[PDB]
């Protein structure tokens, strides 16, 4: 039940998508960049709040931020 | 009594510095330009940007209490 | 007991004033309304305040520890 | 099996001395932050990370080990030299009991000289506690000239060692094939090093250590002693001491060894004069030991084709419950250095712990048991060394699971099956720690609470609800009554700790029987609780290094990483590195108790001055009554024995009073690093960079706060240093000022 | 993909003796995950929970209690052996859900069908202060 | 030799020469005109 | 005198402390022989101790009831009652040395940053340049006021801020 | 403990006790209503500071009263 918002400064590196294990980020076409790509966060219900993605973002400041919030079974990474 | 008073001054000035910093840098830091969006008390912003453990203003108050007790001691 | 009890509480109450002063900057501070006033002019040059505070603590700490050590030896 | 070397691989020049960070690809670029500096000194000796080639890693290792020997040999030669020119050895040799050793004379500057205490013997200097003087007397050493030569030899051999490391790396370096000839190494290390090494020592003891210490113990002056070389030349002189030397090797080759009973003995016990082991017994020991290692060295089939093959031996010991067992380990050990290092460290550390127990009860070198400061310093040292080394196994085994673990080789193996029931290991081991801490530590609190409430009848003590260790008490008597039945030719027992009478030397007792009671029952259990827990922290890190339920992919993150992230409720200190960082504090805590036990027990029940009417121990035998309570350990051990350290100002022990405080400072100073985090510090530096920037005086190398992993390492280092150095001051000052 | 592949709950599993990192009571009650892939030969691979196992030529199937345990294995197979796994989510009610290649193409490659979600059209920062939203939730949305 | 002089210009080595100078100077300043407290 | 403190010459406890500290050495000196080196070492310490006490008295120090010398910090009382060498004059001695370290390091930083790869110049110093500046800093106060009055000391809002 | 040892060491440990509680023959019949997890990051900073300050007060209070009361001066 975490929140994942991506901002206007994305450049279509795809390093955020390759990093986050839980497949919570995918690439969508867009007209704003040279690469003509942008990220997205359709399924944040599966977000474990690891925050690996933010590390991948190579911009001056993060175009992808994971604002932690209410917890859940999927978010707490509980096998039980 | 001279040395004891000077030792106290060091404790009072440093304790204020730990607190004052957590207040003025509460809204934002260069390491975290938007602390205000998260809140007063949060874990960290992650192992990225070299490490962001104990940045929040709660963690400044947390460290000042050790000094406070040291000063009053 | 009475002197120690009041002194210990003094520090705990003082810590709360800063901490609860930091929450104001996050939640209840409006920059556009408080523009050009004393409260924004303090927050603008905070790098000078935190710098001078650090110097006082360093100078007080180095000299106080030194005098105590020089006499211990 | 054969010799294999590669000629002139590396050129020798100072070109790379100017370019730091050459070994790593990341560091060779250069510094743009100050973090490059910490990473440099850290990743310097991690050869496995520099390159994938196992050959180069082997060349680097085999040559660096040549450096530690040279570093040791100048250190060892320094002690011989500093003992020759700045010591009182010749004076102590003539009156050992009254004179104290001193190998560190100080200079005359502001203050300082007072440390040169009135040691005795027309000499004043720092009192040592290394036992070198008793070591040099166990061997035939009467003069200082013998120590000078011994020092010049070390510098000569040390340069040879250093030369070898340059030669074996820069000029002629072996190949990977030479290193994998493991079977050849065992035969040469067992027979050549341990076998002949011990046989050689026996020769020196027989021709020098026995013909010299016999005269010294008979009151002869050292200067009147015939020199060590003369005994070899004249078969008449030594024959006067030991008549068996007149027959000359005919008893040996004719297999009539009973003639050598004069100097080869099984006396046991201690010398009444010196309070040390009979030198004749040790020559018999090291002689015996050589024959045992010599046959052991002819086991592996190196090249002759006769003998055992390690691989055939491992893959033949199989079982039903194990499945495929011991199969893929020869490929592991011959391929990863970290696997061998973890196994070596575990036994190299547990041995130094055995050296500590088997020396104090069986004092080998003369006039050691009466030097209580020496006997207490050797125990505390070789024990700490064992704890570190043991903890290194847990660290240097987890690196194998992360880096050098290939699941292809391990299928249904012993290593694979251990991981597949790991949750049963940690679970069952968790229950034991909780069982011990309650039933062991809770007994201490019960005695404290009962005493404060005025119910001493309900405590656990000798006058009380006694819990006596029957198993230990039975073993003491069995080893004491052994010469009668189980070891008939033994003239006495191995040590007097089992049972017997007191051995007094110089008015001081060397060793006397130790009695075990209710207190010795609680403490022996307290140690197990601290050992079972220290294993839980390290063993958990090993098995869960490669993967866990919380983080199914740790191996890709690596050995040392701070955390995966604030998700899953928090993942900080999940790596195997952070398990080692935790095991250190426990390991340090466990070792510290094993030291307090030795000090209070031996002061109260063992050590003391013998008078006409029995013995007057140092602390009046208060271990039985006070130890049962925690407050006793605060009152009778700390608040009492700290009087000699506190009152050291104005005397030669003043340095211990300073270190006593200095150690508290460094201990606390560590708390800043353990309790806080790199976030607060990196922001503070920004406000400092502003002022340094405002004045146009700022570093091009940007300042950056210490890394999370480094912060934790810096804490435990300053933490252990302050925790250990306190005792080092609290012991030596207490014991040098005897009582 | 062209069409979602339905689950075949009866396929051969790898050769694995067993371990303690398996499934717990949560799986039968709440949910569990299963992963499928197709190998060309018999190989050895590291499991996320436990040790090593031997794949089988043809389809293979595992059961896990976490999505990370499954995706941890995809990253290993896609890199080491260069395969194309696909995993589902199974509830206690028997319902099945097809998760990771939801479009058939992996997320790190674009596709025309996808639609953006949680996309702010502003720069990081440049957003209202918390005082403006003091009495309801959210400064970032 | 150009690389040797460069090694000597590193931080660990230049600091070693600084320390011998400052410590050597102060210890020598205490050996002669012994134990100063007031400056004349 | 001032602050109810006696001079160290007139104090009794000051001489009491001298007779005590010498008695410790005389007792320690009895053990050894006259011509031995331990005897020479203790006699020198005796000679230094006798010199430490008389020099502190000669310097017009102020000893309290405990018998130990006290220092005075206000320059007014220091100059009025002739106690300036204690604190007031040690302050100028240190500031000249402290300023010298600053003016030197500030110049090495500025000059290396005018060239390529200044990061290498910090870890691998230019020792010829460092010695040149270190022997040119004798008149550091002149350059500071020269640089302040000129205005090239401080930077002007070309620095990073955080909000 | 709460200050030095962080969360990640403990949550892996609680996962091991959970395995034992389910695999045990009779205890498995009992099942928690709320799932057990380790304490959060910020909670431990708070908890460890409470155990830290309470010891920093109860120790001195005893020393202050006992030292002064026993001597009566
Ligand atoms: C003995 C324990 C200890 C010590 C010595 C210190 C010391 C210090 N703390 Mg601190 N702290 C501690 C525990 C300690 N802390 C604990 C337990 C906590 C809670 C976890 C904190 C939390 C804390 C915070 C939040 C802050 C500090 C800060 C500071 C610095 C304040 C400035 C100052 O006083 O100048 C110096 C004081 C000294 C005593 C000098 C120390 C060094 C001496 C002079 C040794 C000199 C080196 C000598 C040559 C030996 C070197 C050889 C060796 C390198 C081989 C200071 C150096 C504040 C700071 O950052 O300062 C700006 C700050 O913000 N501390
Ligand atoms: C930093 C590590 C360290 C340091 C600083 C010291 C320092 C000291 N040691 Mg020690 N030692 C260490 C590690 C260390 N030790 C370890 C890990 C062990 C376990 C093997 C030992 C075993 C040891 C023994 C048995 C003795 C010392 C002694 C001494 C003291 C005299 C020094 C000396 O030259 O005696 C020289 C020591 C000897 C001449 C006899 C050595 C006999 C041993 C058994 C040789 C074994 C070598 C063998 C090839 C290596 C192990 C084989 C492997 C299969 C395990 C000195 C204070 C001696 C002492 O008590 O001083 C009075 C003493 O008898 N040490
Ligand atoms: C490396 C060990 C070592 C070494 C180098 C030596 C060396 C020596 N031994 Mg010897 N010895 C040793 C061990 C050793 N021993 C042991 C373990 C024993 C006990 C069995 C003896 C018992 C022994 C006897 C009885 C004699 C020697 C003698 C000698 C000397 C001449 C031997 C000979 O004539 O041929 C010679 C210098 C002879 C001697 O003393 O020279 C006069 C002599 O008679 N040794
Ligand atoms: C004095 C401080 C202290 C105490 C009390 C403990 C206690 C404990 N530690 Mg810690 N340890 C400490 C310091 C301390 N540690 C510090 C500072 C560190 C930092 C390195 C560590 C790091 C650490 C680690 C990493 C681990 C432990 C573990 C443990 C637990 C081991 C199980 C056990 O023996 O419990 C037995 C119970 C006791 C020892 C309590 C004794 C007091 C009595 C018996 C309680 C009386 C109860 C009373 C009758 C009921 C009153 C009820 C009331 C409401 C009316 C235990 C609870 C291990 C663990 O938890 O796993 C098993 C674990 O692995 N320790
Ligand atoms: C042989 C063991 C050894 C040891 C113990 C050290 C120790 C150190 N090195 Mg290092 N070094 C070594 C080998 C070693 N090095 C090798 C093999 C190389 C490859 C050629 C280097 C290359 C190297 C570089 C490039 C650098 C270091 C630096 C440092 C220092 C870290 C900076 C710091 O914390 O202070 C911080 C200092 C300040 C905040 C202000 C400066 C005041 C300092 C403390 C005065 C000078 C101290 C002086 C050097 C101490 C004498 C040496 C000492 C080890 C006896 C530190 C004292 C860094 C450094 O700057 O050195 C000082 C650094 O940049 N080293
Ligand atoms: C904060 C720093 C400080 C403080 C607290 C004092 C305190 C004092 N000074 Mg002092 N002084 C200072 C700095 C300071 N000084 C400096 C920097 C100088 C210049 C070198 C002087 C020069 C000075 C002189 C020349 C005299 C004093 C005197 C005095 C004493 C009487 C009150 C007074 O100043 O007149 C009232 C001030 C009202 C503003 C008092 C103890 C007087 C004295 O000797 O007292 C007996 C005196 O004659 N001061
Ligand atoms: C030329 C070097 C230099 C200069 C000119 C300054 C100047 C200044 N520093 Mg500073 N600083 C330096 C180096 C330097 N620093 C280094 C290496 C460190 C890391 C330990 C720091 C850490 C530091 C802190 C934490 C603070 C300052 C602060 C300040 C300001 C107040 C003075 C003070 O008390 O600082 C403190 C002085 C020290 C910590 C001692 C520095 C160590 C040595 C003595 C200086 C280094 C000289 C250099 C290595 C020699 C190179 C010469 C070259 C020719 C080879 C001041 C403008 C304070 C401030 O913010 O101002 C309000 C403050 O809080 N500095
Ligand atoms: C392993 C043994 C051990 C340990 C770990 C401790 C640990 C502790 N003891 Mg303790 N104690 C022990 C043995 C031990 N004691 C023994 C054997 C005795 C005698 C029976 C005592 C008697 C004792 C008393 C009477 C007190 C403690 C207190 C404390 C706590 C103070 C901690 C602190 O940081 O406060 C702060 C530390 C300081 C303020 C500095 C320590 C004292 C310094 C030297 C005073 C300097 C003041 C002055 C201004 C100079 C400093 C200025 C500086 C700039 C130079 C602490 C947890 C105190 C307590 O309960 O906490 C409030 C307390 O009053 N202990
Ligand atoms: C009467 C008299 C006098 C006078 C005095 C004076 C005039 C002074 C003072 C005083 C003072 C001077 C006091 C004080 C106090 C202070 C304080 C106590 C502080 C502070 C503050 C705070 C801490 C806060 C902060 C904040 C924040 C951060 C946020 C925002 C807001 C606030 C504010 C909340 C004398 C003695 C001389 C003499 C006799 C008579
Ligand atoms: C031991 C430990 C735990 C685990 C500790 C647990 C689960 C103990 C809490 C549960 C027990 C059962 C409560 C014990 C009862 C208390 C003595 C009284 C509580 C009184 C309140 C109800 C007011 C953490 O979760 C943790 C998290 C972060 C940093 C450090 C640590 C840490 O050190
Ligand atoms: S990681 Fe950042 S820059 Fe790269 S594609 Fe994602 S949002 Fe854009
Ligand atoms: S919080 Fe973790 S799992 Fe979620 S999108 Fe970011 S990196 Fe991926
Ligand atoms: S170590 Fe610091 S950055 Fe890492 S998870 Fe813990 S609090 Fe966050």
């Amino acid at each position: 039940a975490h929140v994942v918002k991506i901002y206007d400064t994305c450049i279509g590196c795809t390093q955020c998508v390759r990093a986050c294990p839980l497949d919570v980020l995918e690439m969508v076409p867009w007209d704003g960049c040279k690469a003509a790509q942008m990220a997205s966060s359709p399924r944040t219900e599966d977000c474990v709040g690891c925050k690996r993605c933010e590390t991948a973002c190579p911009t001056d400041f993060l175009s992808v931020r994971v604002y932690l919030g209410n917890e859940s079974t999927r978010s707490l990474g509980l096998a039980y | 009594d001279f040395l004891v008073h000077h030792a106290i001054a060091l404790g009072l000035h440093t304790t204020t510095l730990i607190l004052v910093k957590g207040a003025l840098d509460a809204r934002g830091s260069k390491l975290m330009p938007d602390k205000k969006d998260f809140g007063y008390s949060f874990p960290c912003d992650g192992p990225g940007r070299g490490g962001t453990c104990d940045i929040s203003a709660y963690d400044a108050f947390y460290l000042a209490v050790f000094w406070m007790l040291n000063t009053i001691g | 007991s009475l002197y120690t009890h009041h002194q210990y509480i003094a520090g705990f109450i003082m810590c709360g004033a800063f901490a609860h002063g930091a929450i104001f900057f996050i939640r209840d501070y409006d920059p556009e309304q408080n523009k050009g006033n004393v409260l924004a002019r303090v927050l603008d040059h905070k790098e000078a305040i935190i710098s001078h505070l650090s110097w006082v603590s360093l100078f007080l700490g180095f000299h106080t520890l030194g005098l105590y050590v020089h006499n211990d030896v | 099996v054969k010799i294999a070397v590669d000629r002139n691989p590396v050129e020798t020049n100072f070109e790379k001395w100017a370019k730091p960070g050459h070994f790593s690809r990341a560091l060779a670029k250069g510094p743009n932050t100050t973090t490059w500096i910490w990473n440099l000194h850290a990743d310097a000796h991690d050869f496995d990370n520099h390159t994938s080639d196992l050959e180069e890693i082997s060349r680097k290792v085999f040559s660096a080990h040549f450096g530690q020997l040279g570093i040791i040999l100048i250190w060892l030669s320094g002690m011989y030299f500093h003992g020759a020119r700045f010591s009182n050895y010749e004076g102590w040799l003539s009156d050992p009991t009254h004179i104290k050793p001193s190998a560190q004379v100080v200079w005359p500057i502001v203050g300082q000289e007072i440390l040169n205490g009135d040691v005795g013997g027309g000499f004043q200097g720092i009192q040592i506690t290394s036992g070198f003087f008793q070591l040099w007397r166990a061997s035939g050493i009467t003069s200082e000239l013998q120590l000078y030569s011994t020092a010049i030899g070390g510098l000569v051999l040390a340069a040879a060692c250093f030369f070898a490391g340059w030669f074996h790396y820069h000029k002629a370096a072996p190949k990977l094939e030479w290193f994998q000839n493991v079977e050849s190494m065992l035969n040469h290390h067992l027979a050549g090093l341990l076998g002949l090494g011990s046989l050689a020592w026996a020769g020196h003891q027989i021709h020098v250590s026995l013909p010299v210490n016999k005269l010294l113990d008979a009151g002869v002056d050292p200067k009147e002693i015939p020199l060590p070389h003369e005994f070899l030349l004249n078969q008449s002189i030594i024959a006067d001491l030991y008549p068996s030397f007149s027959k000359g090797l005919a008893p040996f080759f004719t297999l009539n060894w009973a003639e050598y009973s004069d100097f080869l003995t099984f006396k046991g016990g201690l010398n009444p004069v010196t309070g040390g082991l009979w030198l004749s017994d040790t020559a018999h020991h090291h002689l015996a030991i050589a024959v045992l290692f010599l046959v052991a060295g002819h086991q592996y089939r190196t090249n002759w084709g006769i003998g055992h093959s390690i691989k055939d031996i491992l893959e033949s010991h199989k079982g039903p419950f194990t499945g495929n067992g011991h199969a893929g380990l020869y490929e592991i050990l011959t391929t990863s250095w970290h696997a061998q290092l973890a196994i070596n460290l575990a036994l190299f550390g547990s041995l130094s712990i055995i050296v500590a127990h088997h020396m104090y009860a069986m004092p080998p070198y003369p006039y050691l048991a009466t030097d209580y400061g020496t006997q207490l310093s050797l125990f505390t040292h070789h024990m700490w060394i064992g704890g570190f080394c043991v903890v290194g196994a847990g660290a240097h085994a987890a690196i194998f699971m992360v880096r050098d673990y290939d699941p292809t080789n391990n299928y249904n193996n012993l290593l694979d099956r251990v991981i597949r029931h790991r949750d049963a290991i940690i679970s069952h081991l968790n229950w034991v720690s909780i069982f011990l801490g309650f039933h062991s530590f809770g007994l201490y609190i019960h005695n404290d609470t009962m005493s404060a409430l005025g119910r001493p009848q309900d405590m656990f003590s000798d006058t009380a609800i006694q819990l006596q260790p029957v198993f230990a008490q039975w073993i003491q008597n069995t080893h004491f009554t052994a010469p009668q039945l189980t070891a008939p030719n033994a003239l006495a027992a191995t040590s007097l700790t089992w049972g017997g009478d007191v051995v007094a030397v110089g008015g001081k007792v060397a060793m006397m029987p130790i009695a075990l009671g209710t207190s010795d029952f609680l403490v022996h259990h307290i140690h197990a609780f601290t050992i079972h827990v220290t294993v839980l922290i390290l063993l958990k890190g090993v098995l869960f290094a490669r993967s866990s339920r919380l983080i199914p992919d740790k191996a890709n993150l690596g050995f040392r990483f701070p955390c995966d992230g604030p998700g899953r409720g928090g993942t900080c200190q999940v790596s195997a590195w952070d398990h080692v960082f935790l095991g250190l504090f426990w390991m340090y805590n466990s070792l510290s108790i094993v030291i307090f036990h030795f000090s209070w027990k031996m002061q109260s029940d063992v050590w003391g001055t013998v008078t006409d009417s029995g013995v007057s121990h140092i602390t009046g035998g208060n271990f039985a009554q006070s130890a049962n309570t925690i407050n006793g350990w605060l009152r009778d051990f700390l608040w009492a024995q700290s009087s000699q350290v506190i009152q050291s100002y104005g005397s030669a022990l003043s340095a211990y009073g300073l270190m006593f405080l200095g150690a508290h400072f460094v201990w606390a100073f560590s708390l800043m690093f353990l309790f806080s985090g790199r976030g607060y510090w990196q922001e503070l530096i920004e406000s400092i960079v502003w002022a340094h920037n405002k004045l146009r005086v700022a570093p091009s190398i940007q300042p950056r706060a210490l890394s999370i992993t480094q912060g934790r390492a810096v804490g435990v280092a300053h933490y252990l240093l302050g925790g250990i150095a306190t005792t080092w001051s609290f012991f030596l000052a207490r014991i040098i000022a005897v009582g | 993909p062209w069409k979602q592949p339905e689950l075949d709950p009866d396929t051969p599993s790898p050769i694995f003796g067993g371990s303690t990192g398996g499934l717990l009571r949560k799986a039968q009650v709440e949910e569990f995950y299963v992963i499928t892939w197709e190998s060309p030969k018999e190989q050895i691979f590291e499991m996320p929970t436990g040790g090593a196992a031997i794949m089988r030529k043809g389809p293979n199937l595992l059961k896990f209690a976490r999505k990370e345990q499954c995706m941890a294995l995809t990253t290993q197979l896609r890199s080491k052996f260069r395969q194309t796994p696909c995993f589902y989510r199974v509830y206690a009610d028997g319902k099945v859900q097809y998760l990771h290649p939801k479009d058939g193409v992996y997320p790190e490659k674009v596709n025309a069908g996808r639609v953006g979600v949680n996309q702010n059209m502003r720069s990081i920062g440049k957003n209202v202060d918390p005082i403006k939203v003091v009495k309801f939730t959210g400064s970032e949305p | 030799m150009k690389d040797f002089t460069t090694y000597l210009s590193t931080a660990p080595v230049v600091g070693l020469g600084w320390a011998i100078f400052t410590s050597g100077l102060l210890i020598e300043i205490n050996r002669f005109f012994p134990d100063p407290l007031v400056f004349s | 005198d001032i602050a109810g403190l006696t001079p160290c010459s007139e104090s009794k406890a000051y001489n009491k402390l001298e007779r005590k500290e010498l008695k410790v050495l005389d007792k320690r000196l009895k053990q050894y022989e006259p011509g031995s080196a331990p005897y020479l070492a203790l006699q020198a310490t005796k000679e230094r101790t006798e010199n430490r006490f008389k020099t502190y008295a000669k310097q017009g120090l102020l000893c309290g009831n405990d018998g130990l010398p006290h220092l005075i910090s206000d320059p007014g009382l220091a100059l009025r009652f002739n106690h300036a060498g204690e604190v007031f004059i040690p302050t100028f001695g240190f500031l000249y040395v402290a300023g010298y370290i600053g003016h030197v390091g500030r110049q090495y930083i500025i000059l290396s940053k005018e060239d390529a790869k200044p990061t290498d110049k910090e870890i691998i110093l230019d020792v010829p340049l460092a010695l040149k500046l270190a022997f040119q800093g004798w008149a550091w106060p002149l350059a500071s006021i020269q640089e302040l009055r000129n205005g090239s000391l401080l930077e002007k809002d070309e620095n990073i801020t955080v909000s | 403990m709460f200050l030095i040892s962080w969360r990640g060491y403990w949550q892996e440990l609680i996962e091991t006790l959970v395995w034992a509680h389910e695999k045990t023959p009779l205890a498995n019949l009992v099942y928690w209503k709320d799932k057990p997890v380790a304490l959060s990051i910020v909670q431990a900073r708070l908890v460890g500071l409470a155990h830290f300050s309470v010891g920093y007060i109860f120790t001195y209070a005893a020393f202050l009263i006992a030292s002064t009361a026993g001597r009566f001066g």
